DNA sequence: TTGTCATTTTGCAGGTACTCTTATTCAATATG
RNA sequence: CCUAAGAGUAC
């Protein structure tokens, strides 16, 4: 119950939340330091080589 | 079962001690406990 | 019961 | 007035009020008790039994060393020093708190006991009887046997008779009350630990599958004794329909119920006539009787003591006595084991023999449904263990494990005939390190959470905690007999509802008294010996008790009871008894042990002159208790002990509350019989037979309840809210912060006191210590981005320095003897020779290894330096040389927090050691996310913040510091918020200070009509523009000044992230906590969510890819993981299987392979394939 | 060397490792650290 | 999280602040107020995982 | 602690009117009220501002300093 | 600062203090002048010093 | 050659997340 | 680092 039905995960980010009623229904504000820190893989191709090289 | 499980396996003659890794060290509890275990079994066996 | 508040019983 | 004798009004009472707390102060319910603790209970525990006497006997092979000796060791005063502090040096000098407190010390003071030896010689003939006499060898020398910690401001302590002045000078607040210990310099609070009383008989009823169904028991204990609980139970077997009514006792020690009959004879009455009258006290009450036969019927078979004491000794668990001293072990269990707290000698049988009557009477009582069952929530018959009583106990075990001690030394020094010293003979350590160690930790002994670490968030927090109460596990309702003793609405929300309880404003902790000088009091008056009581030729005798020990009985119990009350009001008896007078139940009951609770109140007597009912207390105590207040601020002194010394007010507790009627207020209930509306709705209860009067009905609630402002116009869970919220409301806890360096502290820029403000706020010192701030608050659907409990803060405000706060974080470090000479040392690590150096800059530290104050620090960055000592020439690692000598134990600062360091405070510990404390102080600026809060319940974070231009603004150009919903006040019923901000409004207007007491007269007609004169609309209402065009808004918004407490949580603290990170060393899973850069727990119910999404690749890269993924070998033969794989060499092999060229390869979680392997290691299989062998 | 102060007599004294912290004026055991030299800015808002 | 509609894929939108910004009307699934709750995000990592939680 | 300089709300300087509001309510025996209108704060927010504040400096300033020139 | 408050503290009550500005038309903002810092064409340099004797 | 009915023993587990602080690691007698 | 205990936040 400890380490298989649950257990702690990577990638994730917790912090207090506040209403906004300018975003869209499917939108969610995400702090710049939690942008900064939370990552996603992208795989290098063709079609996004040049900004991904930019982000680096 | 024939293969998997039979009656006189319930008894125990031969533990099977787990690696490090399932106790990793300050000792883990599993390593006093199997330690208690040795020291019976050698004063069990001297005795005998 | 339950456990808690087994069965009843066993 | 110009009157002496003329009656006080409701404003009065707060003279009385004031009085009382000039006298208690707010934590006297601690210093009491430990003051009673100090002052008796130590020599008391000394002098009991500590007689330890050794007889080696002759031994005489020969007669000519037929000699028999005695070796007797006996303790006499106990002497208690000021508290003093050893040294690495040996030098012993003065220790004070703050110094305690800052070198990590324990405020303890030195025990000595006078210690007298004496050795007995006698001729060791045998059939003579030994006679032993003194050799004259009688030495006697004090000797320190540990050392007792002293609660602050304790009459033992160095601020006992400290001025203001003095404290000033001792680094000490003058607002601190104490009442707490300094156990490793740590504030340690002892929480009063609640129980049921002792020596009270209570009989429940039993459910019906039990054969049982009803049972009378008593927790029978002695306080001058051995202090052991035995319970004794009385049953009634049978249900109702049942024919077979038997009634069993439980004695102690004994494996079967014994029938009640059987140990009446056993006592000593063998007619059953005699033993019925012992039972039942009225012989016309034939169904007591008709109910009772059963037992004389089933004990017929008995009709001897000794054949009782027989059956009792047969039935003894023990069975290691012959038959003929069967007898004898009988009489020893009714002697010293059933009902110990009667007596413990002989020749009580009859005393016995009555209360077991007394019980069974009870019993059949409540079964007749004459009475019914004793409530358990009855707050009478409860107890709170204070300080003083668990000290008490746990130096009583502490003790005896020392004594024991003592004589098994003396035992081992004279089988071995060696010398005798009394230095080592005791052993100090054990009553020191006992004593610090359960105070230190929260478990007493050798219960947990009896020892917590005071609060010190603020100053109204460290007061409740300092009266705070525990219930060890409806309990968790509101009893009834709660009034006036707990506050109503103060408890924690979670699990600890109701169990965890905090003391009103009023209440006090008796702390117990000898009943010697009552019962002799009671003796002279005409009380009747129990022994030669005969309830035939007395049928309307009331039983007279004192703590639950049945004395005698009374023939004109009116007379007794006011003699008594007579001395009790005079002073004679000490006022924290209680008496109490059944007339119904024909009973009376004296209580004095320590435990009880009870407040003080007005007491009203007949006063002939005006011809009804008046309060004693009139217009002259009021203006002499005035004087005395304003000369402290010459003439003759008048405390609140004066007022207890003539008879003005009384101590009662629940017990004694329960026979006496209370007016709420003197002006509306003592004088006899065109109203505001505005003014609630009150009767007048229709009665005049009062015999006390409430010194003011906002005295039933807590301290944290008293700040709340018009609580009666809140619902009852806005108020619990409040009082729970204001212990983390951030201010000025102490008026020395500067001095002390406390792990966290929290500072506002700029307290205010509040502009709505209770009468009873200014004996809790808020007004000089304030929580919070005046903030202009309009409720208003702005902008939508206060919606759901947020708030729009002024920017502007806020750059002003509204809510701005400090904060203070201490770091402390020690170097320890790992050896000899292995002494670790504060000093900057080089990287040439240190291992394990943190990634963070040391370049701050200097020479010493601790940064100076002034120098700005950030997050991970190192500010104490230390390395340890190693053991020298070991190669490894790629970079580790011989010269690496040291290993680095240096202290980085938090890796989300940063700031100027403020303090650093060097020093030596307890052994001698040098050790540093580093206080880093930072300023917290209130931003979007952190929590705030009014003093109704109105919890809420800033969902953003506005200049100063984009707020909406009165035709005076005022603009809200705060904004907030209005979809908050309905359906929470606040109605309290509205009524302060518009006593605020008024107050601010009229620089008058609001008075928002709980229950006086003040209603919002008034108010309005006040702020109307003022030029305002009545009901705060203004006109306002919007910010962005200036048009006027449709709607009027409500505005006015409002009290707001900043709360201790802040976004900044509770923002976390993590990509990767370390990882657990067993499970190879994230670390638990964002102080360890750890991982969001992914729960079963989250993944129970995802399956129902059907996102099953999701779940899966939830649980492998982001926690962890193993990859492990495997066979085919059989599923386990004993596959050896060389993978370099490419090389697979799972021996006993005896195979090469089958193995496969799975990814599991790291949790899954070390499931399986704890598996295998518990003599199971789990065998793991890859292919069916069965079709679906 | 480096500086302290008797957090009683408020007395400056220097201070070397093998030193033992002492206030030589009164015997006090405990002592602060003296302020740094080093400037320190702080923004007035 | 007692339901499916608890736990909801959302768009992600950088903001300046330390908190997460959500829209009103999505509180009710969430039970969430803004008196201080905390909310949790998970990131994933994989075009697949990606596909799903923003189709399902 | 000690006077705000400013109001929070509107940003009046009310820094300089502490000393003159002590010495009014003193050795001049004026009401709260009066003296604050004497002063010149009319709105309530400069009201509440200096009627509300509580000087614990002089307490801070009792203790002794720790470091004494 | 020896005194009972803190360095921020005063900072902050500092900057809140009203200044003359008759003229301030005539200075530069501190990000749009060639100094490093501050010069004397972008600020104005105060000192406060006291003691309690 | 079959029902009978009537006392004495049988196992227990308690929601989901999250934050912070504090203490403590067997003492002491005994042999190398 | 582990363990235990206590306090607390949102339900
Ligand atoms: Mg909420
Ligand atoms: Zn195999
Ligand atoms: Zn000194
Ligand atoms: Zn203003
Ligand atoms: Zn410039």
């Amino acid at each position: 119950r400890g380490n298989l039905m649950g257990k702690r995960v990577d990638f994730s980010a917790r912090t207090v939340i506040s209403g906004d009623p300018n975003l869209e229904l499917d939108q969610v504000g995400v702090p710049k330091s939690i942008a900064k820190t939370l990552t996603y893989p992208e795989v290098v191709t063709p079609y996004n080589i040049d900004r991904l090289t930019q982000l680096v | 079962n024939e293969v998997f499980s039979r009656p006189e396996w319930m008894i125990l003659t031969c533990l099977p001690v787990p690696p490090p890794p399932v106790r990793p060290s300050g000792e883990d509890d599993l390593t006093f406990k199997l330690a208690d275990i040795l020291k019976a079994n050698i004063s069990l066996e001297t005795l005998e | 019961t339950x456990p808690g508040v087994t069965x009843p019983g066993v | 007035f110009e009157d002496e004798s003329a009656p006080i009004t409701a404003e009065d009472s707060w003279a009385v009020i004031s009085a009382f707390f000039r006298e208690k102060g707010l934590v006297s319910q601690q210093l009491d008790s430990f003051n009673q603790f100090v002052d008796y209970t130590l020599q008391d525990i000394i002098c009991e039994d500590s007689t330890l006497i050794l007889e080696q006997l002759a031994q005489h092979t020969t007669e000519s060393d037929n000699i028999s000796r005695k070796y007797e060791i006996s303790f006499g005063k106990i002497y208690v020093t000021k508290p003093m502090v050893n040294e690495s040096d040996g030098v012993t000098h003065a220790l004070y708190p703050q110094e305690a407190r800052l070198r990590n010390l324990t405020y303890s003071s030195g025990l000595f006991v006078d210690v007298k030896k004496r050795t007995y010689e006698a001729i060791d003939v045998p059939g003579r009887e030994l006679k032993y006499e003194l050799i004259a060898e009688e030495s006697e020398g004090k000797v320190f046997i540990g050392r007792l910690p002293i609660m602050l401001r304790s009459k033992n302590c160095y601020l006992s008779e400290a001025t203001e002045s003095d404290l000033y000078k001792l680094k000490e607040c003058p607002f601190d009350m104490g009442g707490y210990f300094i156990i490793n310099g740590s504030e340690k609070v002892l929480i009063a630990q609640e129980r049921s009383a002792g020596n009270i008989v209570q009989v429940f009823k039993k459910a019906a599958p039990s054969p049982i169904s009803h049972v009378a028991e008593i927790r029978s204990a002695l306080e001058k004794g051995s202090r052991f609980i035995s319970t004794l139970q009385v049953k009634l077997y049978g249900r109702e329909g049942s024919s077979a009514r038997t009634i069993k006792a439980t004695l102690p020690y004994i494996k079967q119920d014994i029938p009640i009959v059987i140990i009446f004879r056993a006592l000593g009455i063998i007619p059953d006539g005699e033993i019925l009258e012992h039972i039942c006290y009225d012989v016309n009450d034939w169904q007591m009787l008709e109910m009772l036969k059963p037992c004389v019927e089933d004990g017929f078979v008995i009709q001897d003591r000794e054949t009782a004491l027989d059956f009792i000794g047969r039935r003894g668990t023990a069975l290691g006595i012959k038959k003929e001293k069967r007898i004898q072990y009988a009489k020893d269990i009714l002697q010293k084991e059933f009902l110990p707290h009667i007596t413990q000698l002989e020749g009580f049988e009859s005393r016995k023999a009555f209360f077991l009557g007394y019980m069974i009477n009870r019993l059949l009582l409540c079964a007749l449904d004459r009475k019914d069952q004793d409530d358990r929530d009855h707050f009478g018959k409860k107890r709170l263990d204070l300080a003083g009583p668990l000290l008490a106990q746990l130096f009583k075990t502490l003790f005896k494990k020392l004594t024991k001690d003592i004589f098994r030394y003396m035992q081992r020094t004279v089988e071995e005939a060696h010398d005798f010293n009394m230095k080592l003979a005791i052993n100090a350590k054990t009553i020191t390190s006992g004593l610090k160690y359960a105070l230190a930790t929260g478990n007493w002994g050798e219960r947990a959470g009896v020892s917590q670490v005071l609060n010190r968030y603020t100053y109204s927090s460290t007061l409740s905690h300092l009266r705070r109460t525990n219930t060890p596990i409806k309990p968790r309702q509101l009893h009834n007999t709660h009034w006036g003793l707990v506050c109503p609405a103060e408890t924690p929300e979670g699990q600890a509802c109701g169990l965890v309880k905090n003391l009103s404003l009023m209440s006090c902790i008796s702390v117990g008294t000898d009943p010697m000088p009552i019962i002799t009091f009671l003796s002279e008056w005409g009380m009747e010996p129990l022994e030669d009581y005969v309830p035939h030729q007395s049928p309307d005798a009331t039983r007279v008790f004192v703590n639950g020990v049945w004395h005698g009985v009374h023939r004109n119990p009116a007379r007794l009871m006011e003699t008594l009350r007579t001395l009790r009001r005079k002073g004679d008896i000490n006022p924290e008894v209680s008496m109490i007078r059944d007339i119904r139940e024909k009973e009376l009951k004296i209580f004095t042990d320590a435990g009880r609770v009870y407040r003080p109140l007005f007491i009203v007597e007949d006063d002939e002159s005006l011809g009804h009912k008046e309060l004693k207390v009139r217009k002259g105590h009021i203006a002499k208790l005035m004087a005395t207040e304003y000369q402290d601020i010459d003439v003759e002194e008048y405390t609140w002990s004066s007022l207890l010394n003539e008879g003005l007010v009384e101590y009662i507790d629940a017990e004694e509350e329960e026979s006496i009627l209370i007016a709420m207020q003197p002006e509306d209930l003592e004088p006899a019989e065109d109203v505001d509306p505005a003014k609630r709705i009150r009767v007048s209860h229709h009665a005049t037979t009062f015999t006390h009067c409430e010194i003011h009905p906002s005295m039933i609630l807590g301290v944290a309840a008293s700040i709340i402002p018009f609580p009666d116009h809140n619902q009852s869970p806005r108020n619990t809210y409040q009082s729970a919220m204001g212990k983390q409301a951030m201010g000025v806890f102490l008026t020395n912060y500067n001095v002390r360096m406390d792990t966290m502290a929290n500072i506002l820029y700029y307290p205010q006191k509040p502009l709505g403000t209770t009468r009873a706020m200014e004996y809790l010192k808020f007004r000089e210590l304030p929580a919070g701030q005046n903030a202009i608050v309009a409720i208003a659907c702005y902008s939508g981005y206060n919606q759901e409990d947020s708030m729009i803060m002024n920017q502007s405000s806020i750059d002003r320095g509204l809510f701005r706060s400090l904060f203070f974080r201490s770091y402390m470090d020690q170097e320890k003897k790992y050896g000899m000479s292995i002494t670790e040392t504060f000093e900057k690590p080089q990287r040439t020779n240190t291992l394990r150096m943190k990634h963070g800059t040391y370049d701050k530290l200097d020479d010493d290894g601790l940064i100076a104050p002034g120098v700005r620090v950030s997050g991970e960055d190192v500010i104490i330096g230390k390395t340890t000592p190693i053991s020298p020439d070991e190669e490894e690692l790629g970079q580790r040389t011989a010269y690496h000598s040291k290993r680095d134990a240096s202290t980085p600062l938090r890796s989300t927090e940063n700031g100027i360091v403020d303090q650093v405070l060097v020093t030596t510990n307890q052994d001698g050691l040098k050790f540093v404390k580093v206080r880093v102080r930072t300023t917290k600026i209130p931003q979007i996310g952190d929590k705030f809060a009014s003093r109704h319940g109105q919890k809420g974070t800033i969902g953003i913040t506005y200049r100063r231009e984009d707020m909406p603004f009165t035709a005076e150009g005022i603009v809200p510091d705060l904004i907030i919903n209005p979809h908050a006040i309905p359906s929470r019923m606040t109605v309290a918020h509205l009524i302060e901000c518009l006593l605020s409004k008024v107050a601010a207007l009229s620089g008058n200070e609001g008075d928002a007491s709980p229950f006086t007269d003040i209603t919002v007609e008034g108010i309005s009509k006040l702020l109307r004169e003022h030029g305002y609309q009545s009901r705060g209402f203004e006109v306002m523009y919007n910010g962005h065009t200036g048009k006027k808004l449709m709607a009027q918004i409500f505005f006015g000044p409002t009290y707001y407490q900043r709360l201790r949580h802040m976004v900044d603290d509770k923002i976390h992230a993590r990509a990767r990170g370390p990882m657990q060393v067993l499970t190879r899973q994230p670390v638990e906590g964002r102080s360890r850069d750890g991982g969001l727990r992914f729960g079963e119910m989250e993944r129970d969510c995802m399956i129902a999404h059907g996102a099953a690749s999701f779940l899966k890269e939830r649980l492998m890819e982001a926690s962890d993924a193993f990859r492990v070998h495997i066979c085919g033969i059989c599923g386990l993981m004993t596959v050896i794989a060389k993978l370099n060499h490419n090389q697979f092999e799972c021996k006993g299987c005896d195979n090469k060229i089958d193995i496969y390869q799975i990814h599991i979680p790291y949790a899954a392979k070390l499931l399986f392997q704890e598996l295998m290691a518990m003599n199971i299989t789990p065998r793991l394939y890859t292919d069916r062998s069965r079709d679906f | 060397t480096l500086k302290y102060i008797c957090a009683e007599c408020s007395s400056k004294l220097s201070l070397s490792r093998t030193d033992a912290v002492r206030c030589k004026d009164c015997g006090h055991r405990i002592l602060l650290k003296a302020r740094t030299k080093r400037l320190v800015q702080f923004e007035a808002r | 999280s007692l339901h499916k509609m608890s736990m909801m894929a959302h768009r992600v939108k950088v903001i300046p602040y330390s908190t997460f910004r959500l829209n009103l009307s999505v509180t009710s699934p969430y039970n969430a107020d803004f008196d201080g709750d905390e909310m949790n995000l998970h990131v994933p990592q994989s075009e697949e995982t990606r596909a799903e939680l923003s189709q399902l | 602690m000690i006077v705000p300089v400013r109001c929070f709300s509107c940003g009046k300087v009310v820094g300089d009117k502490w000393e003159s509001y002590l010495n009014l309510l003193q050795e001049d025996e004026l009401d709260e009220g009066t003296a604050l209108s004497r002063l010149g704060l009319k709105r309530y927010c400069c009201r509440r501002m200096i009627l509300t504040h509580v000087d614990l400096i002089e307490k801070f300033l009792r203790y002794n300093p720790l470091e004494k020139r | 600062n020896t005194t009972v408050l803190a360095d921020e503290f005063i900072a902050h009550r500092l900057g809140l203090i009203p200044l003359q500005s008759m003229d301030i038309e005539q200075l530069e903002y501190s990000r749009d002048c060639f100094c490093e810092d501050h010069c004397d064409k972008c600020s104005v340099v105060l000192t406060l010093q006291a003691f309690g004797e």
